C-alpha cells in the first residue's frame, strides 16, 4: 500500500512560481531521502533536487537558486517550490524515495504531474461523441479546444478497458489541444449496452461524462 | 563526474528474441553504483535492476543485468510485447545521473488497418464547427497514408493526424485523422470520405458517409 | 620528546568514516615542518590557522582524526559542508580551526575483488554535532511500522559498504584523511611547535 | 570554495563624504577579513587586517568592522587620494585565499553631455585591406553611455569594441571610443555610416554620420 | 621595507619563465612569502606561498603542478618558477610579505609587480590611421595589429597635454591588440599647428611618428 501521490501541476506564466506536492503513504517523508526527477516532453530523465532525512538539501545546477525542496512532517508530504519558471522547466515532475546511490535507489516513484510554462490561458475542453454507424463497431469521444495538457479519458468509469485507444493531443493551429478516445466493441451490444466516456481536464477541474449512442436516421 | 552513454538509441526485436542494451562509461564505475529503470508509455519509471546485476522486487526473471568497469549490459531474454518501453541506466558520482535511454520497439506481422469514419455531432455543429474523424485501428507497420475526399475532391491543409504508441499487447499502431471545417463549409458538401492505403491492404480502402443520411 | 604524528599518518590500517579514529596528542613538541613535507598529499586545506604558523603556536591538546572516504567525498571534510559524510559520519564546525589532509590510498585500501571493510553511515534521523561519533548499527526505521531489529521493507541496515577496486575512477577510489584539531582552553598548554 | 561578494561594484562620492563598502562571505570566515587598496597601475596596499585592526601607517579615517559573513570598510572623511579600487580578502581558508570583486570609489560630479565625433577610415587603411570607423564620446558623466552603430540604418553589434578612459583628474569626466572594424569588401558594399549616442545628459539621441566618399 | 621584482616578460605557450623578488629592511628568514597575480582588467588571485625556511610550499589549484616557489635566506630573495605557461596566466605578478600579527595569511607589504604576457604571437608594429573631422574638432591616431601590451602614445613629443584622451586596447578576434588615441583641438588652428602622434612599442622596439592632416 505504498503510494506517492502528486499534485500542483498545470499552467504557469514565464517568470511565475509554482508548488508541487507529493503526499506519501507507506513511508515517512521526513525519514527518507526524497528526490524530484523531471522529464521534458520527448526527452530523458533529469534529477532536480533531494532532501535528506537530516534536513540537508541539494539541487541540480539547472535549477539552483530557483527551486526549493521542502517537506511537511505532519502532512507527510514532499514539496517542490519552483520560481522564475521558463520554457526549459516545462516537464513532467516525478517525486521518488531515494537518491540513485547504492542502497538508496529511486523507489518508489510518483505518478508525476505536468508543468506547462506558457503565456497562454487555461481553457476547459468541449466533448463531442463519435457515433457508430449501421462484425465489430467502433465509437469514441472527441475532446476539443483545451489548454494546457493533459486530459484523461476513461470508458464506463474504468469498467471498459479492452480495445480503448486514446490518441496523443495535437496542437491545433489555434493554440488549443485536441484528442480523440476511441474503443472497439461488438456490433451486437450497441443497443443493449450504454457507453460513457469520462473526460478529466485536471488543469481546469473539468470532468465531463459523454454518453455515446448510435444516431437514428 | 562520469558520463554514461547508452546504445543503441532504438531497438527493434520480435517477441521471443533476446534484447541486449548497453550503458558504456568514459571511466570505470563500480558495479554497485549502476542501476536500470524501465519506463512504459504514459507511466512513471520503475526500478528494474540495481547494483548492476541485482533484480528489483517483483521484476520478472527475463530481466537481468551484468557488466563492470566501463560496459554494463541489460538483457531482456524471451522478449514480450509488454516489454515495449524506454530503459535508462543510472549511476551516482557527485549527483544522480541518468543515461539517454534506449527505446525497445517490438516487431510483429503485417496487420491491415480497420477503418472507421465519424461524422461531426449536431452538438458541435450548433457551435459553428464540424470535425470529421477518420480512424485507422490496429495496424503495423506505422507507415500509412490517409487522404480526405470531400465530394470526391482531395482535401489539403485542413486535417491533422495522431498516432498511438505501439500497443502493449498486440504491438500495433492506431491513427486518427481529424478533418476540420466550418459549419457553413460543412453544409456546402454531401459526401465525406477518407481513403486509406497501407502495406497490409492490397488496394486502398475508403470509408464514407453522406451528410444528412 | 616529539609528538607521535607518525602513528596516525603511517598507520597500516585506517578506520571507517562512521567509526573514525581520534588520537589525543599531549605533552610533547610537535615538528610540523617534517610532518607536512613527508608524503605527497592530494588535499591540504587549513582553516583559522596557517601551516607555517603552527611551529610558533602552543595548544593545550592537539587531536588527529583519521578515516577513509571516497574520492568525491573529500570535499565534505571542511567547515560548513553538507552531505552523507558530513551529516551522518564526520562533521566539522563552522568555526573549525585546524587542517584537513587527504591522500589517494588506492594502493593500500583497494582490492582486485573489492575491499568491503570500509563502511559509511547511510541512514540517520538527524545530523551529527561537530566531532560527534556514532557507531550504532541499529536497524533504521524509514516507515510507520517499527523494525524490531530485523531489516526489511522500510527497515534498513544503517551502514553501507564502499567496496574499493584499484581500477575505479579517482572519484570512487579510497582516500585516507587526517584532520588536525587544535584545542585552545584556558589551561596550561602542553603541545608546542 | 569561499566566495567574497562586494557591494556595490562602484560608487561616486566627493571629498569629505562618508563611504561604507560591504563585503559578504559565502560562509562564516570568523574575523579573518582583510581590506586592500589598489591605485590604478600601482600595487595593492593593506588597510585593515582581521576585520577591524588598522595597519601601521594607514590613516585614521580608515576603519573596519563586521564578523561571520558581513563585513564593512568605512572611510570617515574621503580625500582626493582615496579614489581607488578596494578589495576584501578572506583569510579563514588560509590555503585557499580568495578576494572580493572589488569596489571602485569614483569622483562625483554633474551630468556632462558627451561631444560626439565620427571618423571615416583613412585612405592609408583601405590600401591595407581593413577599414575601421571610429566614433568618439568626449568628456561626459556618468560612465553609462550607449553607443550604437547604424550602417544603412541597420543596427550593428559585434563588429565593434568599446574602450573607456579612466576618470580625468581635472574635470572628472570620462570618454568612450568605439572602433567599428570591418573588411574592405564590407566597406564599399554600403554607403551610410552613423554613430548614435544615448546618454543621461542628452534630451534626445544624438547621431553623427557621414557618407562613404 | 621594500620588495623589488624582476624577470617578467613575454613567453610562448608551454615555455618557462622565472620571476624574482628581493626583500630588504626586515628579518626575511622568518617571514612567509606569497605570490599574487592579477589579469589585465580583472581582480586579484592568490597563487602560491612558501615557509620561512623554504621547506613547505603551497600552491593554488590553478597553478598546482605547474608553478614552483623558492627562496634563498642567505641572500634575502624570493623566486617563482613558471613552467608550461598558458594564455590565462597572463597577469601582473606581485610578491607579498606575510604579516605575522595573525594566525592566518595576510599581505601587509606588496611589491610593484612585473607583467608576464603569454602567447606565441609575434611582436608586430602599429598602423596609424588619422581621424579627420567632418563646437570644436578632434583628431587622433590608431594603434592596430600589435602584440603584446602595452603601447605609449603622446602628441607633439609631449607638448600637447590638454584635451588628449588615450583609450585602452581591445584584443580583436585575430589575437593582436587595437588601441585608439585622440585629442580635440580648436578648428581655427588646423593648418597652422602641426600634430604628430608618438607611438612606441617596446615589445617590438618600434617607434612610429605619423602626421595627421585633414
Ligand atoms: C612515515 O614514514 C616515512 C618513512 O617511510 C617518514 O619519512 C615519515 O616522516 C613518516 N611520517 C611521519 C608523520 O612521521
Amino acid at each position: 500500500e505504498v503510494q506517492l501521490v502528486e499534485s500542483g501541476g498545470g499552467l504557469i506564466q514565464p517568470g511565475g512560481s509554482l508548488r508541487l506536492s507529493c503526499a506519501a503513504s507507506g513511508l515517512t517523508v521526513s525519514s527518507n531521502y526524497m528526490s524530484w526527477v523531471r522529464q521534458a516532453p520527448g526527452k530523458g530523465l533529469e534529477w532536480v533536487s533531494v532532501i535528506y532525512s537530516g534536513g540537508s538539501t541539494f539541487y541540480a545546477d539547472s535549477v539552483k537558486g530557483r527551486f526549493t525542496i521542502s517537506r511537511d512532517n505532519s502532512k507527510n508530504t514532499l514539496y517542490l517550490q519552483m520560481n522564475s519558471l521558463g520554457a526549459e522547466d516545462t516537464a513532467v515532475y516525478y517525486c521518488a524515495r531515494g537518491e540513485g546511490s547504492p542502497g538508496n535507489w529511486f523507489d518508489p516513484w510518483g505518478q508525476g504531474t505536468l508543468v506547462t510554462v506558457s503565456s497562454a490561458s487555461t481553457k476547459g475542453p468541449s466533448v463531442f461523441p463519435l457515433a457508430p454507424s449501421s462484425g465489430t463497431a467502433a465509437l469514441g469521444c472527441l475532446v476539443k479546444d483545451y489548454f494546457p495538457e493533459p486530459v484523461t479519458v476513461s470508458w464506463n468509469s474504468g469498467a471498459l478497458t479492452s480495445g480503448v485507444h486514446t490518441f496523443p493531443a495535437v496542437l491545433q493551429s489555434s493554440g488549443l489541444y485536441s484528442l480523440s478516445s476511441v474503443v472497439t466493441v461488438p456490433s451486437s451490444s450497441l443497443g443493449t449496452q450504454t457507453y460513457i466516456c469520462n473526460v478529466n481536464h485536471k488543469p481546469s477541474n473539468t470532468k465531463v461524462d459523454k454518453k455515446v449512442e448510435p444516431k437514428s436516421c | 563526474d562520469v558520463v554514461m552513454t547508452q546504445s543503441p538509441g532504438t531497438l527493434s526485436l520480435s517477441p521471443g528474441e533476446r534484447a541486449t542494451l548497453s550503458c558504456r562509461a568514459s571511466q570505470s564505475v563500480p558495479s554497485s553504483y549502476l542501476a536500470w529503470y524501465q519506463q512504459k508509455p504514459g507511466q512513471a519509471p520503475r526500478l528494474l535492476i540495481y547494483g548492476a546485476s541485482t533484480r528489483a522486487t517483483g521484476i520478472p526473471d527475463r530481466f537481468s543485468g551484468s557488466g563492470s568497469g566501463t560496459d554494463f549490459t541489460l538483457t531482456i531474454s524471451r522478449l514480450e510485447p509488454e516489454d515495449f518501453a524506454v530503459y535508462y541506466c543510472q549511476h551516482y558520482d557527485t549527483s544522480p545521473r541518468f543515461g539517454g535511454g534506449t527505446k525497445v520497439d517490438i516487431k510483429r506481422t503485417v496487420a491491415a488497418p480497420s477503418v472507421f469514419i465519424f461524422p461531426p455531432s449536431d452538438e458541435q455543429l450548433k457551435s459553428g464547427t464540424a470535425s470529421v474523424v477518420c480512424l485507422l485501428n490496429n495496424f503495423y507497420p506505422r507507415e500509412a497514408k490517409v487522404q480526405w475526399k470531400v465530394d470526391n475532391a482531395l482535401q489539403s491543409g485542413n486535417s491533422q493526424e495522431s498516432v498511438t504508441e505501439q500497443d502493449s499487447k498486440d504491438s500495433t499502431y492506431s491513427l486518427s485523422s481529424t478533418l476540420t471545417l466550418s459549419k457553413a463549409d460543412y453544409e456546402k458538401h454531401k459526401v465525406y470520405a477518407c481513403e486509406v492505403t497501407h502495406q497490409g491492404l492490397s488496394s486502398p480502402v475508403t470509408k464514407s458517409f453522406n451528410r444528412g443520411e | 620528546n616529539l609528538c607521535p604524528f607518525g602513528e596516525v599518518f603511517n598507520a597500516t590500517r585506517f578506520a571507517s568514516v562512521y567509526a573514525w579514529n581520534r588520537k589525543r596528542i599531549s605533552n610533547c613538541v610537535a615538528d610540523y615542518s617534517v610532518l607536512y613535507n613527508s608524503a605527497s598529499f592530494s588535499t591540504f586545506k587549513c582553516y583559522g590557522v596557517s601551516p607555517t604558523k603552527l611551529n610558533d603556536l602552543c595548544f593545550t591538546n592537539v587531536y588527529a582524526d583519521s578515516f577513509v572516504i571516497r574520492g568525491d567525498e573529500v570535499r565534505q571534510i571542511a567547515p560548513g559542508q553538507t552531505g552523507t559524510i558530513a551529516d551522518y559520519n564526520y562533521k566539522l564546525p563552522d568555526d573549525f580551526t585546524g587542517c584537513v589532509i587527504a591522500w589517494n590510498s588506492n594502493n593500500l585500501d583497494s582490492k582486485v575483488g573489492g575491499n568491503y571493510n570500509y563502511l559509511y553511515r547511510l541512514f540517520r534521523k538527524s545530523n551529527l554535532k561537530p566531532f560527534e561519533r556514532d557507531i550504532s548499527t541499529e536497524i533504521y526505521q524509514a516507515g510507520s511500522t517499527p523494525c524490531n531489529g530485523v531489516k526489511g521493507f522500510n527497515c534498513y541496515f544503517p551502514l553501507q559498504s564502499y567496496g574499493f577496486q584499484p581500477t575505479y575512477g579517482v572519484g570512487y577510489q579510497p582516500y585516507r584523511v587526517v584532520v588536525l584539531s587544535f584545542e585552545l582552553l584556558h589551561a596550561p598548554a602542553t603541545v608546542c611547535g
